RNA sequence: GGAGUCGGCAAACAGACUUUGAUCCGGAGAUCUCUGAAUGGGGGAACCCACCUAGGAUAACCUAGGUAUCUUGUACUGAAUCCAUAGGUGCAAGAGGCGAACCAGGGGAACUGAAACAUCUAAGUACCCUGAGGAAAAGAAAUCAACCGAGAUUCCCUUAGUAGUGGCGAGCGAACGGGGAUUAGCCCUUAAGCUUCAUUGAUUUUAGCGGAACGCUCUGGAAAGUGCGGCCAUAGUGGGUGAUAGCCCCGUACGCGAAAGGAUCUUUGAAGUGAAAUCGAGUAGGACGGAGCACGAGAAACUUUGUCUGAACAUGGGGGGACCAUCCUCCAAGGCUAAAUACUACUGACUGACCGAUAGUGAACCAGUACCGUGAGGGAAAGGCGAAAAGAACCCCGGAG
RNA sequence: AACCCACUCCCGUUGAAAAGGUAGGGGAUGACUUGUGGAUCGGAGUGAAAGGCUAAUCAAGCUCGGAGAUAGCUGGUUCUC
RNA sequence: AGUUGAGAAGCUUGCUGGAGGUAUCAGAAGUGCGAAUGCUGACAUGAGUAACGACAAUGGGUGUGAAAAACACCCACGCCGAAAGACCAAGGGUUCCUGCGCAACGUUAAUCGACGCAGGGUUAGUCGGUUCCUAAGGCGAGGCUGAAAAGCGUAGUCGAU
């Protein structure tokens, strides 16, 4: 993929209790990714942008929540989540 | 970054101006998600500099 | 242009504070002005413990209509109207009574 | 007791869907009639 | 359709009237048949769907003149 | 242009922008995801799977272009079959879909009226379908008149609810002749006109700029109202400002305006078209069955055609309401043509003896929404604190209600 | 027995239910029952035929138009002298 | 409230209200309601009456809390068990879990909830689709037919159960 595509696939870290537990006991890092990204381009961007060795990526789509308001029924955006597993010993810092 | 000085550059210079702006935009989004983004006005500022470089790049043809 | 600008010396015509002299601090949309030292109010602010803190009774000026003030002519010590002198190359504001420029 | 409406998402689309209406010129009259009145849905 | 291919006759509509003078809609159709015409220049038979009036015209003006008109208005004969 | 700004419901907290000209308004550009005529192939609309060319990477691709169907023209190629035809590929140019009404055509009801009902009416209306345009259509006498004449087409007012027509019932309903709106004709021995370019000038539209003249006094929370005296006028019954303002603000009469696009009218140069070749033959006329003419077969002329026939050539042909004679008046079977006329989904201005929240649009409010139905489709309710949030700090009862 | 059906009584009838329940009843390897996908419809379809069924609607569905059909028939028709 | 006319009606005033009204004589009408099993909204009577939805069934202790028959835990008792237990498909669409709540919703109360607010949660070369193949059937270049719309159909390409 061209050099503009690497800067647009990762959106940022996902912060949660599940995400924090995986970063310690499994060296597994959760990211928010573009909704049209694929496993192969996610893998390359992480390697290029953070300069580490990644072994496997698993991905899931998340449906946005629907909230009822006085003026109707609105819903939030759908987003995509990536579980990124690194080499046995190494960290993903910024 | 006004367009007048952008027009003073070459095509090869403007592509690395463009490429260095996308890196800056990535750092701001990474820093926003974590939470240590103090100046939130930088997000929209970099977007319009990217749109400005692409305009002058297309004008070169 | 607009006849009443920011930081102009004005006098209040009509209203509770008719006759007071002030200085324009802010020009609002739908032709309202905030003039320093006139038309004071007191807002009673509930200090909710959540969302940080707040105040008690705050003091501030309430806006008044733009046509309720007049430019002050500091030569005759009276209110006045302003027109726009024909531009030699620049628009300027003049007093209608004496045709001197406002400064 | 069995009631008249037995849902089926595949059969709903094949009878009343957008492509089913676009196939015939009488279906296309329905779509232009619903665009004229300002319907938000226009098709199910 | 039921349209003559050299004159343009098609179906037309009208009425049937009874003795009590009741009216019902009807159609009048051209008297059209299939016929192969010998074209001398090309040494082949051309088959057309023409009315009996169209065959009278071909006899009067020849098939070469009539076929020119059919090409002139672009008819797949 | 000339100091504030980061759209609204809809506020707060932040981060910023700037007289080195921001926000905002107008002209021209750039970018313009997916679906939809949707057009590379499929599909349950907003989804799935591809191929070809050029360039770039080394892994499992990227970037930019192409790839629907039909019609027209062109180049090559080529079956039964020798020739050459059908057919097959490649290029160009065009079309396709949407839109309230108006226009020209194709198809075409019934309820109802007749105090029943078949002919008749409703009505060639409703409805469905197809083409075109900013208008369309029609238009330059094989026309009327009446022995005197008129002079293409369209639209309005009369003639006149008359002459006719009609189970002579219910009903339908002209023309001649007048008064007006408009003004115009030109070609097949090749024209007016109309398109598209290129030029000559003018005018408008898309933004803006200036724009006169008031003080004192009383009541009042607040004067624009009371009382007293002035001024402006090509601007004096506009809007709103703390109650009723020509002189407080925005305006108004009146004057100026445009880097750049649009449109209209205007010169003069080109290309095209008009265009059908040469004055009109399966045509005029006729027989049978229908339709149209106000006219329902009636003494029934005239137009048109589904079926079948079928002339003359200016000493010739058509019409003048059966038909004949005599007169009169036109020259059909080839074309083009503005204005007066129709309509408004849409944009601007102005106006109203129109409505004012059960009214006026279904809809003043986040309405073709909520809701109802499998669907087509049906379809609501719901406005107002105050001049200004100054929207009630603090205390007490109560569940930190 | 399951499964498909619906002969009898009672209850319920403003129901728990716009056709049910408890207790009994019939068929239960067949002209059987059932899921998914598909085809035929308005003077039309389908019917081992009851004028049955075609979205709780059928001696001619629903929806929108002609359309404010027509109604010698019922009902109503608003201040004063 | 008073008062004046034969009447429809008029006039004068106290209180409320807080910004508009219209003498006289003319002109123009969406011009006057008790009824139409009238239309829309509000509120009565029945009446604090019927009912609170399978007659498997509940009793104590403790905690929390403003408040406990119903919430949580414990000790007992009852019911289902070819289901009233588990799991696929269709259909639904966040109802799932955790903090904070109880106005409305729950046929009673509720500290509880499929309820309100805010966060979190769904990880596939092998499961199910997609991709490959076809059935009934659909569409269908050319084609044949038909006033028009369109009908049928060949090559083909869609369609799982
Ligand atoms: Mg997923
Ligand atoms: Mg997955
Ligand atoms: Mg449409
Ligand atoms: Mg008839
Ligand atoms: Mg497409
Ligand atoms: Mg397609
Ligand atoms: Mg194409
Ligand atoms: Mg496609
Ligand atoms: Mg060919
Ligand atoms: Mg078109
Ligand atoms: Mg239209
Ligand atoms: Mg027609
Ligand atoms: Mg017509
Ligand atoms: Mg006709
Ligand atoms: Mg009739
Ligand atoms: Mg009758
Ligand atoms: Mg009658
Ligand atoms: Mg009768
Ligand atoms: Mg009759
Ligand atoms: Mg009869
Ligand atoms: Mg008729
Ligand atoms: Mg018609
Ligand atoms: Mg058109
Ligand atoms: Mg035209
Ligand atoms: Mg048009
Ligand atoms: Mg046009
Ligand atoms: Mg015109
Ligand atoms: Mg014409
Ligand atoms: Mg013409
Ligand atoms: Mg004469
Ligand atoms: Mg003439
Ligand atoms: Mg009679
Ligand atoms: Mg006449
Ligand atoms: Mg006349
Ligand atoms: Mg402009
Ligand atoms: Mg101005
Ligand atoms: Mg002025
Ligand atoms: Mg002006
Ligand atoms: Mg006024
Ligand atoms: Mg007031
Ligand atoms: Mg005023
Ligand atoms: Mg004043
Ligand atoms: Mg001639
Ligand atoms: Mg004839
Ligand atoms: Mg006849
Ligand atoms: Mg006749
Ligand atoms: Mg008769
Ligand atoms: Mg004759
Ligand atoms: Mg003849
Ligand atoms: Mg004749
Ligand atoms: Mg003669
Ligand atoms: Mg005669
Ligand atoms: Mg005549
Ligand atoms: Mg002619
Ligand atoms: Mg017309
Ligand atoms: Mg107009
Ligand atoms: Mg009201
Ligand atoms: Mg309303
Ligand atoms: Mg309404
Ligand atoms: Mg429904
Ligand atoms: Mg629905
Ligand atoms: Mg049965
Ligand atoms: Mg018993
Ligand atoms: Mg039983
Ligand atoms: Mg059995
Ligand atoms: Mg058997
Ligand atoms: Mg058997
Ligand atoms: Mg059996
Ligand atoms: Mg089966
Ligand atoms: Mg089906
Ligand atoms: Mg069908
Ligand atoms: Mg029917
Ligand atoms: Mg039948
Ligand atoms: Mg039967
Ligand atoms: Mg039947
Ligand atoms: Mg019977
Ligand atoms: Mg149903
Ligand atoms: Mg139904
Ligand atoms: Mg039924
Ligand atoms: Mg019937
Ligand atoms: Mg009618
Ligand atoms: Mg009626
Ligand atoms: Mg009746
Ligand atoms: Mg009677
Ligand atoms: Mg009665
Ligand atoms: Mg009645
Ligand atoms: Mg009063
Ligand atoms: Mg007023
Ligand atoms: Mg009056
Ligand atoms: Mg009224
Ligand atoms: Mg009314
Ligand atoms: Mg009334
Ligand atoms: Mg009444
Ligand atoms: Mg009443
Ligand atoms: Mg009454
Ligand atoms: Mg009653
Ligand atoms: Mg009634
Ligand atoms: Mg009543
Ligand atoms: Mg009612
Ligand atoms: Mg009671
Ligand atoms: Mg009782
Ligand atoms: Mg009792
Ligand atoms: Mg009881
Ligand atoms: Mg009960
Ligand atoms: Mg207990
Ligand atoms: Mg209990
Ligand atoms: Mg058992
Ligand atoms: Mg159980
Ligand atoms: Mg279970
Ligand atoms: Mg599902
Ligand atoms: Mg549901
Ligand atoms: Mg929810
Ligand atoms: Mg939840
Ligand atoms: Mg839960
Ligand atoms: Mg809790
Ligand atoms: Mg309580
Ligand atoms: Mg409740
Ligand atoms: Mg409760
Ligand atoms: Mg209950
Ligand atoms: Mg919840
Ligand atoms: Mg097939
Ligand atoms: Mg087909
Ligand atoms: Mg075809
Ligand atoms: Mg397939
Ligand atoms: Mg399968």
């Amino acid at each position: 993929m061209n050099q503009e595509r690497v800067f647009k696939v990762l959106l940022g870290p996902h912060i949660s209790e599940k995400a924090t537990g995986l970063a310690d006991g499994k060296s597994q890092f959760v990211f928010k990714v573009a909704t049209d990204a694929t496993k192969l381009e996610i893998k390359k961007a992480v390697e290029s942008l953070f300069s580490v060795k990644v072994q496997r990526v698993t991905t899931l789509n998340v449906k946005g929540k629907t909230k009822r308001t006085a003026r109707g029924l609105g819903k939030r955006n759908d987003w995509k989540k990536a579980y990124i597993a690194l080499q046995p010993g190494q960290d993903l810092d910024f | 970054m006004k367009a007048n000085e952008l027009r003073e550059k070459s095509v090869e210079q403007l592509n690395e101006q463009l490429l260095g702006l996308l890196r800056d935009q990535f750092n701001l989004r990474m820093q926003k998600a974590t939470g240590q983004l103090g100046q939130s006005h930088l997000l929209s500022q970099v977007k319009r500099d990217i749109a400005r470089v692409k305009t002058v790049l297309n004008q070169q043809a | 242009m607009q006849k009443i600008r920011r930081d102009d010396e004005v006098i209040v015509i009509a209203g509770k504070d008719k006759g007071k002299r002030g200085k324009v601090l802010k020009v609002l949309a739908d032709d309202r002005l905030v003039v320093g030292g006139v038309n004071l109010i007191k807002r009673h602010t509930k200090p909710n413990p959540m969302l940080g803190q707040q105040g008690g009774i705050v003091e501030k000026e309430a806006p008044l209509h733009v046509s309720n003030v007049a430019i002050f002519n500091t030569e005759t010590s009276k209110a006045d109207r302003v027109g726009f002198k024909v531009e030699d190359g620049k628009k300027i504001r003049v007093f209608k009574s004496t045709q001197k420029p406002v400064q | 007791m069995k009631r008249t409406f037995q849902p089926s998402t595949l059969k709903r689309a094949r009878v009343h869907g957008f492509r089913a209406r676009m196939a015939t010129k009488n279906g296309r009259q329905v779509l232009s009639r619903r665009r004229a009145k300002g319907r938000k849905r226009l098709t199910v | 359709s039921r349209v003559c291919q050299v004159t343009g006759k098609g179906p037309v509509t009208g009425n049937n009237i009874s003795h009590a003078h009741n009216k019902t809609r009807r159609r009048f159709l051209p008297n059209l048949q299939h016929h192969r015409f010998w074209v001398e220049s090309e040494k082949r038979f051309v088959r057309l769907r023409v009315s009996a009036k169209g065959m009278r015209i071909i006899d009067k003006r020849g098939i070469e003149a009539v076929l020119a008109d059919l090409r002139a208005r672009g008819e797949k004969f």
